[PDB]
């Protein structure tokens, strides 16, 4: 029912597949070819770990009667996280 | 590492992107972090620093799918008698890998290929353009695998049909894949997603098909009748069904059926409509069930046989409605459509699954049959038919329920609509009615009431105008002749006196008579009497008395024994002027009356046929002068 | 009410939503059905508060408080060794 | 003199006292008389003379502006 | 020797016969010549000289066959469990025989019991009576036979009878031939051939099979549901009938059926009533189709579930017809009830055998949905009928196929005789009809033509009276336009000029002109030209023009362009007043049209809507002072 | 198809099925349980004979047409023919 | 006046010619509009209105009576 | 038309009808249905003169010669025998 995603620094990650299907990049690597486990060599721990909370907030607010809150991003980061969603397609 | 771009080897990782596709285009094991290592060299090439290596990417990827699908091509070539299955399996094991790519190739073919990717308005109004690498493979797979071995696969996939048919079952999981790969080839086509598969194997596969089922027919013909060619044709349609549903994409199914139709069926039309001109006669119960699905799927199939069927029930119905005996003819003739009417009912619901041309081409005939003037008196049908209801609505002697002839009126309104003039009907139906009602023959009112409101529902308000006036005239004129009674009694006629108030308008009494009656002197106080009432009560009407039509019942004292005997108002006076003298003159009795001597004469004709009076003169006709005598020794 | 909760021993990390007045021991049947340990060698600590299996809400884990922007904290142990947590890698 | 029945029918004095061609009482003679009823299968009443006139300009009932028939 | 009577030996020649008639009753061989020699002698003691012997032959073969009878019972009693075979076996050598001995001593009995017999008058109103050796033979034989065993014969026979109900089939042929035999030993009784087997058999076995099936009923009940146990009381009627037909005398066949539905279906009507209401809701195809035979067989189980389905026909045709969109409420109303209407008489005639009452009782409830006023209008029912007449009666651009609307007019009549008030359905028509012709709205007049023979044929003659005379008006009217134009010929109106003669019978256009119009003069002449034209060819008649509903085209030069519009009457004679003033107060308009306020205001207002004219009074209410001038700057 | 007689004298008179038909005794002894020969000890030739033509006179005008013609019967032979017919049911 | 059509009742002035119950013209004058129902039978609407405060049944074919048109 | 003729060999006699016009083969094949003779051997005598094997009204058997009552007369003789036939027994 959950996929583990390990980053670049070996930092495991376990969320729902749901949770995953949204990153279309992460959909065609499940589909790839038991723990569903996968690395993620280019990304370290904290930026997979906020794409994690970007795929809560996105679940959770997608459909959602209730007004949106927006979703924080940090400066220091925002660079790499673009970049992460460009790579996984979300 | 992070994902920023980057001077990348396009040598290294593109051996290995290589080998990788390799692997997946045999559904080869691959490590699952392999796969996402794989994932991560292809976007860092598309990232590529110095310049995006998507471009030789693509070309590259093309490249080795090229030789990849030559080789496949060698290999399809080298089996013989084979190519169906190996070609199959190859397509399932490419197919796979293909998405297996695209789904690799996502990242290349979103930055890359779509950004790029010329648009379907510019391909319809304006090198290869760029396309997604599944649709690339599709697009090459077609171009050397379905286009250079087309004809062969067309003829190997026709003979397994053939065989097929032939009995003899091939595999269905290879040629049905096939056939489905040939629109999933060019599934990524926006346009026209069916194009290819019609060009390449519908239209031959029908053309053959056509052939086929055209030379089966002839054969067939050859070699049954009608009935059991027909049978036959049957058969092969669902057998065909079952054959394209196995074998065939869905969407051509309804054509091959047409053209198993076409060629089939309708090649001789005038060999169905030849035969069929007995299949009704011997009402084959099960053949039309058959013979009428067979000429729904043809378009003129129908409407000639349909035809037959009216002239059919048209001779049918005739002979059950020509040899009626004129005695009971209006009972039996109602019976007689009836069955007739009601075995086709049955007939065409049940056999002819129940069309509605069928039931509108039997009223089509029915109509014309029981309006038909067959006796010698002219349109003699509807009159004929309104003594029917008379049989039905007449008080007889241990009459039947009235429960049962519910049902039978019932019955009696499905005829009721064959009729062309129904208002003459209509006119007929009422002085029969007037009979009815004025001498209480009818059971009672509730029963003819439900033949008022029948019609009234059958044609309509108008159509029962008269008749509800009718109706409701003696219902209310109970009360009346009551009513009437009370004012003796609130003030002596001396005589037992009923009435009935009728209504100028609906009662069907048009003649006045000239002749001015005299009213007895015993019949006068009683009419003062009741005219004077009537204004009291009813004011500002005129009342008009048709003495003809009254009923009275006079009691003879004079003979040996106290008779009672029913005699017209015209009758009253008759004997009334012998009540002072035995013998009367035609003069008295003129002048008494002072009504016509032609009615006049019909009046005492009809006393002496009973023997009321004695004529005095020796000559059988009566003249002015006749005198005439009482019967004292009259006995019944 | 559905609260965000992120649990970690150390590289493991995993994300669930749970109920205010779910208690530890929901999170702890949340291990066995993913890890599949005892639930007794299992133990949580609410920053270096151990909780004893005590509802979200009691034990401080609310909707505010654990939000899908911003899960909640909490470190996971098993049998008894010390909390070893290893800390995220630094951003540039 | 044992028992009688009356039928009799029932029209108002002043709503039927005219004939459409002349408006002569039906029960008088007509215009030119001053001579029977004529009935037709339309229960419009006529007098014969005057009926017979119409019928020669053209074959139709006058209130009915349908072709005339004699029902009596 | 010859035929003489003469002195026989009695003795030895009854050993003879006594010999012979032994070898008959076994079927033992018999030489042909001793057939004839016992014929000799049994004519020779029949007229023996000294005394004729007759009835002493008669008492020695009686007493002889009560000998071989009562030693046949002695072997009957010795075998048990055999009984009805070998008993059976008996019979057939007996009847047989008995035929055998009724050819030998038929001198005996035509020429001496028949001589002697006891007529059967005087035994229906009154020593043994003489009967014929064959009566003789079946009577001792039911006497010696059937009544000392019949309580075992009895027992056996239903026994065998209720082990075949179990599944355990005996032979046949015994039983069936023991039933035949007790049919059999009465059959020379005239009067009630089949009293003695109803005696002694038919009714204990009837008996015992109402109690059999009872329990069977219990059982199959308490063991199934509606369903299965009505398939299994199907399954039963039919088995029984097989066994009846097996075994039993035809005559008790509808009887025992008859007893199969009472103890096993009919003491359980209140549950195939209770089940049935939602078995028809679920429209369970192939339930109801075996319900209906069951409840036919019973005299009250049809009635109730007839009504039953009445109120679900009524139900689901309510809500096919109750969410009708106001916009095309008229053309889906009619099909909304026409399919529901459709759908059911297809299940009427096919699952429930097409049984007449459903076909009524769907009528019951069609007609009170139909003619339901379910919308807030009152009663507009028939009115949103009538306005499906246009949708398929008027003249669409691109107008679908005639030929495809003229089967949805016979679809359209099906409706049509589901209509209550039928005469204010015409009203409403004619009206609605009177505008489509009047602007040439119908496409063809065949085709409208086609509904007036349609209603006259539904309807009579007098409800399409009015609607003929309409239709025929305007057909000679075309002739009239062009046979008017010809007088000119004969003989400048300067206007392009139609008329239509309206005959005032039928045109439902009650409103006589109040104002007296002023025609204008550019119109006089041709109203002066027509009228006395009209008289010409059509003399004594009276002319009335409704100028409100003339029609026609006016242009206008005045403006920049020539613009072209069609107006009334009414608005011409407004718009000339322009043409000499390019302003008009409303007085003069007044003075020039003699327009009542009401109406000229309206007409004004539709001029000023269009503006076609300014209205110069700042006040948007118009008055009589209220002065309008040209609009010189209108465009389109 | 034919059926023989014997009289009592033993001459041989062969006629038709339903010329024995006609009889009911002779259907009686026909249906007594192969040439169907049937003996007659009290009936001399001559007599058997004369009743043969009865039977042929019988079947022929039988529902006939044509007016019947008498049928010769004599007196010398009248007892003994009248005393067969009553022996054959006839 | 580039185009007109004539639409007119057409009926015989001697069948009718006077109201029938009373010797006077229609037009508002009675010994008083045309009144007029579902009969199709027009008198003096004085004379309609009193007979209708009285009877409630058309005077000639005796139903009754709802008002059709004006 | 029919002619009722009697045919008598010795005590053997049988009774038929035949047509006026058919010959001795007709009712010679009458003999080899019943009796089954060879016709050659059967030898028809109308009273003493032979027939040949000639129609019934050739030979002189006529309707109003050969009646149900009035049957006509001939005998049959078989192999060649002369004609033998055996009085009929006499009435009282
Ligand atoms: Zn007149
Ligand atoms: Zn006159
Ligand atoms: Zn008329
Ligand atoms: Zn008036
Ligand atoms: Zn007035
Ligand atoms: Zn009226």
């Amino acid at each position: 029912m959950y996929v583990k995603l390990i980053s670049s620094d070996g930092h495991e990650f376990i969320v729902k597949r749901e949770h995953a299907l949204t990153s279309g990049t992460i959909k065609a690597m499940l589909s790839g070819p038991e723990t569903n486990e996968v690395n993620f060599r280019e990304i370290p721990s904290h930026v997979l770990s906020k794409v994690c909370m970007y795929f809560t907030y996105k679940v959770r607010y997608t459909n959602s009667s209730t007004e949106i809150p927006e979703f924080p991003i940090a400066p220091e980061i925002a660079l790499e996280l673009l970049m992460a969603a460009n790579f996984l397609d979300c | 590492m992070s994902l920023k771009p980057r001077v990348v080897d396009f040598d290294e990782t593109w051996n290995k992107l290589l080998t990788t596709i390799k692997a997946v285009v045999m559904l080869e094991y691959v490590e699952r972090a392999t796969w996402n290592d794989r994932f991560s060299d292809i976007y860092a090439l598309c990232v590529a620093y110095p310049e995006p290596l998507g471009e030789r990417l693509y070309t590259e990827t093309k490249i080795f799918l090229e030789n990849h699908v030559r080789h496949l091509h060698k290999r399809v070539l080298e089996s013989e008698e084979q190519v169906l299955v190996m070609y199959h399996r190859y397509w399932e094991e490419y197919s796979k890998g293909a998405d297996y790519m695209d789904c690799l190739y996502r990242y290349l073919n979103t930055q890359f290929i779509k950004k790029n990717k010329l648009t379907e308005a510019d391909l319809q109004y304006g090198n290869e353009p760029l396309m997604e690498i599944g649709e690339l493979a599709l697009d090459m797979w077609r171009k050397l695998m379905v286009e250079p071995l087309q004809a062969i696969l067309i003829r190997m996939l026709l003979r397994e049909i053939k065989n097929d048919r032939g009995g003899e079952d091939p595999n269905q999981k290879v040629i049905h894949g096939v056939i489905n790969s040939f629109v999933h080839v060019e599934q990524y086509k926006k346009k026209f997603p069916l194009k290819f598969y019609q060009e390449i194997f519908e239209s031959p596969f029908l053309t053959e098909t056509g052939e086929y089922y055209k030379q089966e027919a002839s054969n067939l013909l050859q070699e049954s009748n009608c009935s059991q060619y027909m049978e036959k044709v049957l058969g092969r349609l669902k057998d065909e069904e079952i054959r394209c549903r196995k074998y065939l994409h869905p969407s051509s199914y309804t054509k091959v059926i047409h053209e198993c139709q076409q060629r089939m069926v309708a090649d001789h039309l005038q060999f169905l409509h030849a035969e069929c001109h007995n299949i009704i006669r011997q009402e084959k119960k099960n053949d039309m069930a058959n013979m009428y699905v067979l000429l729904r799927a043809v378009s003129t199939g129908l409407p000639h046989m349909i035809q037959e069927l009216q002239n059919h029930i048209h001779d049918e119905g005739l002979r059950a409605t020509s040899n009626l005996t004129q005695e009971n003819m209006p009972t039996l003739f109602v019976e007689s459509v009836l069955e007739v009417h009601g075995k086709f009912v049955q007939l065409i619901n049940t056999v002819l699954n129940g069309d509605q041309h069928f039931m509108s081409a039997l009223d089509k005939a029915l109509t014309s049959v029981v309006n038909y003037r067959e006796p010698k008196s002219v349109c003699k049908a509807p009159e004929l038919l309104a003594k029917y209801c008379d049989n039905l609505l007449k008080k007889s002697a241990k009459g039947m329920t009235e429960n049962e002839v519910e049902d039978r009126l019932t019955s009696f309104i499905t005829v009721f609509k064959y009729i062309d003039d129904k208002d003459v009907f209509q006119k007929f139906y009422a002085r029969m009615l007037a009979k009815r009602l004025i001498h209480g023959l009818s059971m009672s009112m509730d029963s003819e009431e439900a033949m008022i409101n029948k019609l009234k529902q059958a044609c309509g308000y108008e159509f029962t105008s008269k008749l509800h006036r009718m109706y409701t005239d003696m219902s209310v004129s109970a009360d009346l002749n009551n009513k009437f009674n009370n004012f003796i009694k609130n003030q002596d006629l001396g005589i037992s006196f009923q009435i009935y108030v009728l209504q100028a308008g609906a009662w069907p009494l048009t003649q006045a008579p000239s002749s001015t009656f005299a009213i007895p002197q015993e019949l006068e106080k009683s009419v003062q009497m009741f005219e004077l009432f009537y204004s009291q009560h009813f004011s500002g009407r005129k009342l008009t008395w048709l003495h003809y039509l009254c009923t009275g019942e006079v009691k003879m004292n004079y003979l040996g024994k106290p008779y009672v005997a029913m005699v017209t108002t015209y009758q009253m006076a008759v004997l009334l002027a012998f009540n002072n003298s035995e013998t009367v003159s035609y003069k008295e009795l003129q002048d008494s009356t002072q009504m016509n001597e032609k009615e006049l004469t019909k009046t005492i004709k009809s006393l002496l046929d009973v023997k009321m009076i004695n004529h005095d003169s020796e000559k059988e006709d009566i003249d002015a002068e006749s005198s005439f005598s009482l019967n004292m020794n009259f006995s019944s | 009410m559905d609260v965000f909760l992120m649990i970690r021993r150390h590289k493991t990390t995993i994300f669930t939503d749970a109920k205010e007045s779910s208690t530890v021991f929901e999170l702890k049947r949340i291990v066995e059905g993913i890890l599949k340990r005892p639930p007794d060698e299992q133990r949580l600590y609410k920053d270096d508060q151990l909780l004893d299996d005590k509802t979200l809400g009691e034990c401080g884990f609310t909707s505010q408080t654990a939000r899908p922007q911003a899960p909640a904290t909490v470190g996971l142990a098993f049998r008894f060794e010390a909390l070893c947590i290893e800390p995220f890698s630094s951003p540039p | 003199v044992k028992k009688w029945n009356a039928v009799a029918l029932w029209a108002w004095d002043i709503v039927v006292d005219n004939c459409a061609i002349c408006r002569n009482h039906i029960m008088d003679l007509c215009i030119e008389c001053q001579c029977t009823v004529a009935w037709g299968v339309c229960n419009h009443a006529f007098h014969f003379h005057c009926i017979s006139r119409w019928l020669k300009t053209r074959q139709v009932c006058p209130l009915d502006n349908r072709e005339w028939e004699f029902q009596k």
